[PDB]
């Protein structure tokens, strides 16, 4: 399952996008002033949630768990999941294969605050925590219990007795070792796998784009260069022509904020639902009917994505 | 009363209209570098329309 | 107390070793704490507590404690 | 990841407490470790992860820092003590050396 | 009981001012 | 009792190709990464190349990077080093090391030292 | 334990007076709300007061000089200002008050599950296990109070996924197996409380070949010392 996060935090100044660093332009702009500071404080408040979204979904635990160095737990191989010297990051397989398929003016990009190293190293705590101490690092002190028998305990919530899993350990972990195979072949072969996180990422290029391109438009005046008219018409004509592109210009910003303010409506709902599916499905045992996947559910593993999370 | 071109903090205080600033990272102002000279180009005509 | 950061040049704070819980958020890991001079620190994840795993041993709790919380 | 070590050497005397530090150009969480070497000998692993002392080791030496700075104390000098010293990050491959400190006695 | 932006004042805070026991009057002046 | 054994280390002219072999007893072999360091003669150690336990994950560094190749056979205990284009910088003392952790996971460190084996290269 | 327990939970209720009393930040997530729509409001007063190109901010005074002709293009100035200024700010509203809705439905989901029973959710109505939950009525939201459950003070146990008794494997029809030095017992998983190992507490599901890490030991019979 894959569930989008976050989205990248932008910063438009008013000012300097509708006036090129022009006192003429900035003189007339101070009528209806407010609307300058209405939109950047707009803005703000959306880069600001992008941060709260990531801190929500990953940094609930504040402990950091480790794996013991051993090659299976009672069989289960688990390898794909740990992380990786070789990989970039010091990511998981699964992971780096995720990260790479995803792919002037007054504009600016403002950095996340959780860097994706840190986001990783959040995944993994996640991850080691729940192998050797199966729920209840979640809900209180952490517990060590060893991973063959926490399984028998999920059959139980399921509603299987735990013979069931002891008498057919073997046959269980070579299905479940299968399974994890298949999930790299399956991202792999279907390009579509992520479209919706690359969805997110196209949607905010191409607004930024508009955005760029309206520039050029010339909305009833003599030309789309600002300093042309400067050079030519003298102060009297000139402002005129610079109204005509003021009111254009203004209204493009507006537009784009607009949009932004409810698409981020959008990315902050699935945002928490993502947070409830890591309480639930990652730090515990869900009875919804399909909550955490299709069929009666056991246990769940977060990997980190870009501007998202995928669950297996 | 406050003078806004003091220092950052009195500057702070007239963006958020208030004496009282509470704890946080706030935006107030914007940054530019002025340019040193006028540099112009023109062609080279001697001709007199 | 002139420091290089992703975010930006930073004047003011002084670099901090340690790292401690973020109190204000500057972007890129890095946050900014009053100790008295303003502080520049990278944020830490939490502190490391590790089960001893082993594939015949369990801790069972022999106590407990009622938290009421808002 | 270059890793700087610091002082290139340091003299001290006998049952002085001794401080070396080693900073990393990008975060390597808490990878790393502190190596003695000793002349004709193989090196040998006193510091792994960031302050887990390998057994068989003296308690004397400690290690301590996360992150960028990382920082090595030897509560007191001993004669047997006096070796160069090294820090190795395991953050990423390549995995890469500090230049090293030579400890001598005054 | 309002705060009100204005630029009308003209007296740069904490400037050190020339002490006296002709005078250019430049954009004004402040006297005591 | 973990003894690692270095050898094949012997005097080459450059660019030639050599090959290390380094024998690990004493433990089992097929439980831990094992990692190959060179002592330079005028400088501090530096750190080769590094393989898992499975050989999956493996690390070389960039200064040796495409011409070096590690391979491990566990079935006979042995740690191999293959080295082509051989150049005068690169004539050192190696060493084959073995790691704590498996080259995956959370524990990493160079546990045991072999003695190690002089590589000259000279004309 | 019953007093324990009491005591506990009215020490508690009594650290809540203090935390949201020292805490200023608090009911910042309310006083957030409130500040807001304030700015709002004060932003759209303020507005009335920009020219937007016309000679005038103020009505009557264009009215009171410039003739009707004239005024009309004045006019039509602030109209489209002060036009725009409005919709600006109910488009906000619009947006603002969905936010709220999705809040209202969540805590309407708490009073019902929460309050209204015990829920299972890891983390929906508090941390640790959920017990009960009492709401408080708080300016323009409402406060729950959650109590819980918290597992503590841990002990390390050697613990064996059955136990081989004549040849038949026994596991444990409630708990598990733990055993301190060389005694084995049966306890539940939550708390210790260790009991004996007897057919009662044991169901027997085969012989001792498939199950790894069997280990073995006496299966007390309550009926055989009758008999
Ligand atoms: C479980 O924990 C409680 C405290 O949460 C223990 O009760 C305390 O006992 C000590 C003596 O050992 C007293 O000094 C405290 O005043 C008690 N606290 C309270 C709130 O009553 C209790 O003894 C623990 N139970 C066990 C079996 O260890
Ligand atoms: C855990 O799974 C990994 C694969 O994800 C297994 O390692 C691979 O084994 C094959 C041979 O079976 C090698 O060709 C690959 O190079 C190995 N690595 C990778 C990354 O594919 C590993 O054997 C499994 N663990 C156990 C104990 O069986
Ligand atoms: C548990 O008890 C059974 C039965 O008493 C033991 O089975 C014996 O195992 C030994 C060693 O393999 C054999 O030589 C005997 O012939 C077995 N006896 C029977 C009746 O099968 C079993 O070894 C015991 N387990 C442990 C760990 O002591
Ligand atoms: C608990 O763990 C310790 C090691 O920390 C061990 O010595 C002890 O035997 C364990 N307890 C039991 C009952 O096995
Ligand atoms: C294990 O605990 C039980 C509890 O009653 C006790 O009877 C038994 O003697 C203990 N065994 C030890 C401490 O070795
Ligand atoms: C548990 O691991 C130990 C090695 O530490 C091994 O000797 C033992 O057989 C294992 N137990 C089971 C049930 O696999």
């Amino acid at each position: 399952e894959i569930l989008p996060v976050s989205m990248t935090k932008t910063s438009v100044d008013c000012t300097m996008y509708i006036c090129g660093d022009s006192t003429e332009c900035s003189n007339l702009l101070l009528q209806y002033g407010s609307f300058c500071t209405q939109l950047n404080r707009a803005l703000t408040g959306i880069a600001v949630e992008q941060d709260k979204n990531t801190q929500e979904v990953f940094a609930q635990v504040k402990q950091i768990y480790k794996t013991p160095p051993i090659k299976d737990f009672g069989g289960f191989n688990f390898s794909q999941i740990l992380p990786d010297p070789s990989k970039p990051s010091k990511r998981s397989f699964i992971e780096d294969l995720l990260f790479n398929k995803v792919t002037f003016n007054g504009l600016t990009v403002l950095p996340p605050l959780l860097t994706d190293e840190m986001i990783a190293q959040y995944t993994s705590a996640l991850l080691a925590g729940t192998i050797t101490s199966g729920w209840t690092f979640g809900a209180g002190p952490a517990l060590q219990i060893p991973f063959p028998m926490q399984m028998a305990y999920r059959f139980n919530g399921i509603g299987v007795t735990q013979n069931v899993l002891y008498e057919n350990q073997k046959l269980i972990a070579n299905q479940f070792n299968s399974a994890i195979g298949k999930i790299q072949d399956s991202l792999s072969s279907t390009p579509s796998a992520l479209g919706k996180l690359q969805d997110v990422v196209n949607q905010n290029a191409q607004a930024l784009n508009t955005l760029v391109k309206q520039l050029s438009s010339n909305f009833g005046a003599i030309s789309s260069v600002l300093n042309d008219i400067l050079s030519r018409l003298d102060p009297p004509e000139a402002e005129v022509q610079i109204d005509r592109l003021i009111t254009g210009r203004l209204q493009s910003l507006q537009t784009y904020v607009t949009q932004q303010l409810i698409r981020a409506a959008e990315i902050r709902a699935s945002a928490n639902l993502a947070a409830t599916k890591m309480s639930e499905c990652v730090l515990g045992q869900s009875k919804r009917v399909d909550f955490c996947g299709k069929g009666y559910h056991l246990m769940s593993f977060p990997q980190s994505a870009p501007h998202g999370v995928v669950f297996l | 009363a406050v003078d806004c071109a003091l220092d950052p903090l009195s500057e702070t205080k007239c963006t958020l209209k208030s004496f009282t600033v509470e704890k946080g990272i706030y935006q107030t102002s914007n940054f530019r570098v002025q340019p040193t000279e006028s540099i112009v180009r023109f062609p080279n005509i001697t001709n007199l329309c | 107390n002139v420091f290089q950061t992703r975010a930006g040049c930073l004047i003011g704070a002084e670099h901090v070793n340690n790292s401690y819980e973020c109190d204000i958020p500057i972007g890129a890991g890095i946050c900014a704490s009053y100790q008295q001079s303003i502080i520049a620190y990278t944020m830490s994840l939490g502190a490391e507590n590790s089960v001893a795993y082993s594939n015949n041993s369990i801790a069972i709790p022999t106590n407990f404690t009622i938290s009421v919380t808002t | 990841i270059q890793m700087t070590q610091s002082p290139s050497s340091l003299s001290t005397s006998v049952g002085d407490r001794v401080t070396i530090t080693c900073r990393a150009s990008q975060g390597i969480r808490n990878d790393l470790g502190w190596y003695q070497l000793k002349p004709g000998k193989a090196p040998k692993l006193l510091i792994y992860d960031a302050s887990t002392l390998q057994s068989g080791v003296p308690s004397r030496f400690s290690g301590s820092g996360s992150g960028t700075d990382f920082t090595l104390t030897i509560s007191s000098l001993e004669p047997e003590d006096l070796a160069t010293y090294y820090c190795l990050h395991h953050y990423t491959y390549p995995w890469t050396f500090g230049h090293g400190t030579k400890v001598e006695l005054k | 009981s309002v705060l009100h932006s204005t630029q009308d004042l003209f007296l740069p805070f904490f400037s050190n001012v020339t002490w006296f026991h002709v005078l250019p009057f430049n954009d004004g002046v402040y006297f005591a | 009792e973990v003894q690692l054994v270095e050898s094949g280390g012997g005097l080459v002219q450059p660019g030639r190709s050599l090959r290390l072999s380094c024998a690990a007893s004493g433990f089992t072999f097929d439980d831990y990464a094992m990692h190959w360091v060179r002592q330079t003669p005028g400088k501090g150690l530096e750190w080769v190349s590094g393989i898992s336990w499975n050989s999956g994950s493996i690390g070389y560094a960039d200064s040796v990077k495409g011409r070096f190749t590690i391979s491990r056979d566990n079935a006979k205990n042995s740690l191999y080093l293959q080295m082509n284009s051989l150049r005068a910088e690169d004539t050192a003392l190696y060493y084959c090391t073995k790691d704590l952790g498996l080259g995956i996971g959370f524990y990493y460190g160079l546990d045991v030292w072999g003695q190690g084996t002089t590589v000259t290269v000279s004309s | 334990n019953q007093k324990l327990i009491a005591n506990q939970f009215n020490s508690a209720i009594g650290k809540i007076q203090d935390s949201l009393s020292s805490t200023p930040s608090a009911l910042g997530k309310l006083q957030d709300v409130v500040n807001q729509n304030a700015q709002a409001l004060n932003t759209l007063v303020k507005q009335l007061s920009s020219n937007f190109g016309a000679i005038s901010s103020v009505l009557n005074d264009i009215l009171s000089r410039l003739d009707p002709p004239e005024a009309e293009v004045q006019i039509d100035r602030l109209i489209t200002g002060r036009l725009q200024s409005l919709q600006t700010y109910v488009t906000q509203q619009l947006i603002r008050a969905a936010e709220i809705r999705a809040s209202a439905n969540l805590a309407a989901t708490k009073m019902s599950e929460c309050v209204l029973g015990q829920s299972k959710r890891v983390d929906f109505c508090g941390k640790g296990y959920h017990l009960m939950s009492f709401p408080q009525s708080a300016p323009h939201g409402v406060v729950f109070l959650h109590v819980t459950y918290v597992p503590a003070q841990e002990k390390n146990f050697t613990t064996a996924p059955a136990i081989c008794h004549d040849g038949k494997a026994h596991f444990p029809r409630e708990g598990v197996f733990v055993s301190n030095g060389t005694h084995w017992f049966v306890t539940q998983r939550n708390f210790y409380e260790p009991q004996i190992i007897t057919t009662d507490n044991t169901f027997v599901s085969g012989n001792c070949d498939v199950v790894i890490g069997i280990v073995n030991n006496t299966v007390y019979d309550p009926l055989q010392p009758e008999l």
